């Protein structure tokens, strides 16, 4: 239908002629027959004029001519929604990927482009996410149906994190799951991600099998990845709009971003600040309101957002920062530290961080190593040059517990065994609160510093002080 | 002691001088080339 | 209808009307005319309407406005199989080294996806570098992405030459794309690889820095073309089909910078660092080549070693974390250390390796636990190695076996280590049995000890290499025989 | 009328100012005028000043 022919091909942008009465719409998904009976699905998001529309390619574009023939479908890109999308690995288009055969054309068809849920659907209630990490539970709590995210710059742990919440959570959900590899590598997604979901079981069935995966990796070009965040929200969306409730993990939203902003570039927009589209904060919220509970579902998302270089002023993160309940900061020089879960305290917070949602004890043991912290990073100029001496009593005591409280928060994981040689260790939140509550107290303060590295609740670090003597 | 501390303050200023001028020369480097493209950015979306 | 015109020539683009039934991304010909004896081509990239812009891949000031371009009906492709090994080569494939022109069957398109995401399998054949600071606590395998990273001057270059000479009855394919290196450097490289006779399992592929914009660019995507090719299909090396390659895209930050030049000359809008808003999609379609493919889809391997060059030691800046963020591991090779005698400047700190832990030999991981919490242990107490000996439980002889153990891993350049001598070296040193030898004295021990092993018990190297991969590596007929052995060399030599 | 009683104060709280010009500048952006600092339309601050006047 409505057949129409190659114009211009500027990278994966393909301006294309269409007769007057028969042009395509905004987001209408036109496919390029490439022959070989496989075709390149194209989705417009322009109308130039007299029938000129330009579309992104989805796909290589790499091999194409001028003058070819689009078909348009009609329709926007549709991707398969439903109880056949559990357990199967997809594309930016909904076609599967994996061994398995294709899914049938008897279920539903949903398009990736649909209005975010209304003011009237919106659901505000909120109560602590328990995940076994400490300083995630203690200083940036999640929460069950909100969106958190995890930022990070390159080196820093965001996968191993991400990782770690899917080993620890996701064998309870009492719902599914939804991953979305948006410029994932490939190499820590399916080759890892979906190789540690079969071997995770859950009476009797794997997390895979109650987990639909969305994989538009960096090797696929810009479309794919402005595309893939959406298709895998339309297929979370089917399973929050029927009441099962929905662990959402996106993974490198910068990497949507990018992809937005290369396609920007191609597509002729006048760039705003670093190089970034003019729509930026128009396609976060497009993407980012979607995944919102609602009262007939929730959505507890965990997305991951990469920080170039290490610049947190960068308008991709920057826009993402507005749009979350729990925000946790991974800082560099943490990392190269070694305090791997390398979540800064100070620049992590949480909107659940309230003594009437999470605790009065929580809250004030929260805030009062949050306020050890800043008073350490306020001293860290006059410990730098002049040292620890120069430092009144109750300063160097702050200090003191301050780095006590820094090496607390770092944490064995289960699947970080490669890397350090301890085993993993899951910390409940009721423990956090107690073993620092009790590092606060004065307990501890004979303790060495390095028996609080990598240790789990305070039992630990008495029990590991006691061994060594 | 008062030497020795003051000695040890000294080579730890020296380290951070350095360690703000590398800072510095990254932080220069990056105005210049954030005005150059905005001034570029400005000038062909007018011209050409 | 396949022949054009070029009306206008640029900085490095030509833009070629009247060239239709021309693919997104040809080869356009630019055959010979009075003046140029040889063909050179270009890349049509931007199809707009009546006009086809296409970069040059060499010099701009051979070609003329009005000049005649033929279309060669293909997108751009390089040659590709057994021919290209022993051979130092043109990003387009042609040779440069003079030993006459190259043999092939087929060209394999670069600039294609990577083979997928569910078409791979996790590494667990290791790479073999030989050196023992890499080969102990930063572990390769096969098809996996490890960066280099480090300041100018460091050793980038010895390291992946190191690992290049190493794989030589590994049954690897090694593949050395200079991109932006002098060449005089390429020369130097070239010469050692044919000093040692790498050359006969090595391909290089040489973008000079003179050279122009448009080569750089495509030079990692052709040797990426090229381990493709021995990935999917395999080449007969040493007698076997081998489908393991191993690619080093040598100073991928002058890739960078030849792309944003590219870019910039392409009127295209700056990002940060005026780099183009791609050159991460750049990279991350370069280096998810590299994959480890699963035995449904051949089971070959293309290990990547990309080289990134740093200024004033920034981890920070955009295309090192950049790669660091697309690559598996680090290996960062400090200035500081360079500088002090540590010639394989290996941080240990922050070089990590993501992968490849579990595709380690299990000898060289049963005896580089305790080598890397030691070097871990000695790291900490570096900060209170300085107290005249107010600190003595165990902790000056801490210190002590962890400077053995840093002079230790110190490695004379062209000179890589087989598995059983690494993994000999390092049970030596982990069972106190250098703790009597002076510090300055450790390196040359550690030959001498080699030596009487290759000469004196070439047996217990033979024991050594054959249980490699057991699960537990000190079986009690290995364990006794490098007992005897070290007990040995300790008895006949002196304390060196 | 407010509590049994005519009420003509008001107090207006614009939660993001910064939102609402980065709004703006895409829409001029979009509109093709020409960019200013930050990639912000020349009549940035005759938006808001317009606006809190
Ligand atoms: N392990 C080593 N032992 C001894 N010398 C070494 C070793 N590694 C490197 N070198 C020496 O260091 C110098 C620089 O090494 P190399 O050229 O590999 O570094 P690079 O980081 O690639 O430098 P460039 O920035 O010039 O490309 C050379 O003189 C080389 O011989
Ligand atoms: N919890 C942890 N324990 C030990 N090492 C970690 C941990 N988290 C991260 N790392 C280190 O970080 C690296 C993984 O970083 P990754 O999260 O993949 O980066 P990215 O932010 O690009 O996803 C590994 O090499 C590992 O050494
Ligand atoms: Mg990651
Ligand atoms: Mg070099």
């Amino acid at each position: 239908p409505a057949k129409g022919v190659i114009q211009e091909i500027i990278g994966v942008v393909i301006r294309a002629k269409f007769p007057e009465d028969e042009v395509p719409e905004i987001y209408n998904a036109i496919e390029i027959p490439l022959g070989n009976g496989d075709r390149l699905v194209c989705e417009v998001q322009q109308q130039l004029g007299n029938g000129v529309v330009k579309a992104v390619a989805m796909g290589s574009t790499d091999g194409l001519r001028r003058g070819l023939e689009v078909i348009d479908t009609g329709r926007p890109i549709a991707v398969p929604v439903g109880p056949a999308t559990l357990g199967r690995v997809f594309n930016v288009l909904g076609d599967p990927i994996d061994g398995m055969g294709p899914i049938g054309p008897e279920v539903e068809r949903r398009p990736i482009h649909r209005d975010p849920p209304s003011f009237e659907e919106q659901n505000t209630q909120a109560q602590i996410f328990e995940t076994g990490i400490k300083v995630i539970d203690l200083i940036a709590p999640f929460t069950r149906g909100g969106k958190t995210a995890i930022f990070g710059g390159a080196g820093v742990g965001k996968t191993v994190v991400i990782q770690e919440l899917i080993a620890n959570i996701a064998k309870e959900q009492s719902g599914f799951s939804v991953f979305a590899g948006v410029g994932e590598r490939s190499r820590e997604g399916n080759d890892l991600i979906h190789e540690m979901k079969e071997a995770r079981i859950d009476e009797n069935t794997t997390v895979f099998d109650k987990t639909v995966m969305v994989f538009g990796q960096m090797n696929e070009p810009p479309g794919a990845r402005l595309r893939v965040g959406l298709t895998a929200l339309t297929m979370a969306e089917y399973f929050r709009d029927e009441g099962r409730d929905i662990l959402l993990f996106i993974d490198n939203i910068f990497r949507f971003v990018q992809a937005g902003s290369e396609v920007s570039s191609l597509l002729g927009r006048m760039p705003s600040q670093v190089g970034y589209q003019p729509t930026l904060g128009t396609e976060m919220g497009e993407l980012q309101e979607r995944i919102t509970s609602t009262k007939r579902g929730s959505i507890t998302s965990m997305q991951a957002v990469y920080v170039p270089a290490d610049d947190y002023t960068d308008p991709a993160p920057a826009t993402v920062f507005s749009h979350l309940d729990a925000t946790i900061s991974l800082e560099r020089s943490i990392a190269e530290r070694a305090i791997f879960p390398a979540v800064d305290p100070l620049a992590s917070t949480s909107r659940i961080l309230d003594p009437n949602i999470v605790g009065e004890e929580h809250y004030r043991v929260a805030q009062e190593v949050k306020r050890v912290l800043q008073r350490y990073k306020d001293l860290k100029d006059i410990i730098a040059i002049l040292g620890m001496e120069e430092l009144s009593d109750e300063d160097k005591l702050t200090v003191q517990r301050a780095r006590k409280i820094e090496l607390f928060f770092s944490q064995p994981f289960t699947v970080a065994q490669q890397f350090t040689g301890r085993p993993g260790k899951y910390v409940p939140v009721k423990k956090t609160v107690e073993s620092f509550a009790r590092l606060l107290n004065g307990e501890g303060d004979h303790i060495p510093e390095s028996f609080f590295y990598m240790q789990g609740d305070f039992d630990d670090v008495l029990a590991a002080y006691e061994a060594s003597q | 002691a008062r030497m020795v501390a003051m000695r040890n303050a000294t080579n730890n200023a020296k380290d951070l001088v350095r360690d703000l001028t590398l800072s510095f020369n990254k932080a220069r480097q990056a105005a210049i080339t954030k005005e150059v493209s905005e001034i570029a950015s400005g000038a062909a979306a007018l011209t050409s | 209808v396949n022949v054009g015109t070029v009306i206008a020539v640029g900085d490095g683009v030509a833009r070629l009307s009247g060239l239709d039934q021309v693919v997104a991304s040809e080869i356009v010909e630019f055959p010979p005319k009075a003046g140029r004896n040889e063909s050179i081509y270009g890349i049509a990239l931007n199809l707009e309407q009546d006009s086809v812009a296409a970069i040059i891949l060499g010099d701009d000031e051979t070609i003329e406005e009005g000049d005649m371009v033929t279309s060669t009906g293909r997108v751009i492709s390089v040659p590709v199989g057994q021919g290209l090994l022993g051979r130092v080569v043109n990003p387009l494939g042609q040779p440069i080294d003079g030993k006459g022109p190259i043999v092939y069957e087929k060209t394999r398109p670069i600039e294609r996806i990577a083979p997928g995401v569910i078409t791979r399998k996790s590494v667990d054949t290791p790479v073999q570098t030989g050196i023992i600071a890499i080969d102990a606590l930063i572990p390769i395998g096969r098809g996996q992405r490890e960066l280099i990273i480090g300041d100018r001057q460091t050793g980038k270059t010895a390291v992946a030459i190191d690992t290049i000479l190493n794989q030589k009855g590994q049954g690897m394919v090694c593949i050395y794309v200079a991109i932006g290196q002098r060449r005089a450097q390429v020369a130097q490289v070239v010469g050692t690889l044919e000093r040692f006779g790498a050359m006969e399992y090595t391909i290089v592929v040489s973008a000079t820095a003179s050279e122009s914009a448009a080569l750089q660019y495509i030079a990692p995507y052709a040797g990426c073309a090229m381990g493709e090719e021995i990935m999917e299909n395999g080449v007969m090396l040493n007698g076997q089909l081998v489908k393991d390659a191993l690619i080093v895209y040598d100073d991928l930050s002058k890739h960078a910078v030849a792309y944003r030049q590219v870019s910039l000359l392409l009127r295209r809008p700056p990002g940060r660092e005026a780099y183009p808003g791609d050159v991460f999609y750049l990279h991350s379609r370069l280096l998810e080549r590299a994959a480890r493919l699963n035995e449904e889809y051949g089971g070959g391997s293309l290990t990547a070693l990309p080289v990134i060059e740093t200024q004033a030691n920034d981890v920070s800046a955009y295309i090192p974390t950049n790669v660091i963020s697309i690559t598996d591991g680090q290996i960062y090779l400090e200035s500081d250390l360079f500088n002090a005698g540590q010639r394989p400047a290996l941080n240990v700190g922050i070089s990590v390796s993501r992968v490849g832990g579990a595709a380690q030999t299990r000898a060289m991981r049963a005896v580089a636990g305790k080598l890397k919490g030691e070097l871990a242990q000695f790291r900490d107490l570096a900060a209170f190695a300085q107290f005249a000996s107010d600190l003595d439980a165990t902790t000056k002889a801490q210190i002590e076996r962890g400077q053995r153990l840093q002079e230790l891993l110190k490695q004379p350049q062209y000179q890589p280590l087989p598995v059983e001598d690494q993994v000999a070296v390092l049970y030596a040193a982990t069972n106190n049995y250098l703790d009597d030898v002076p510090v300055p004295l450790i390196t040359k021990w550690r030959d001498d000890f080699l030596a009487f092993l290759r000469t004196a018990h070439p047996e217990v190297r033979k024991l050594i290499y054959d249980n490699r991969l057991d699960r537990k590596f000190p079986t009690p007929e290995v364990k006794e025989a490098l007992e005897a052995a070290i007990k040995e060399f300790k008895a006949t030599s002196n304390y060196s």
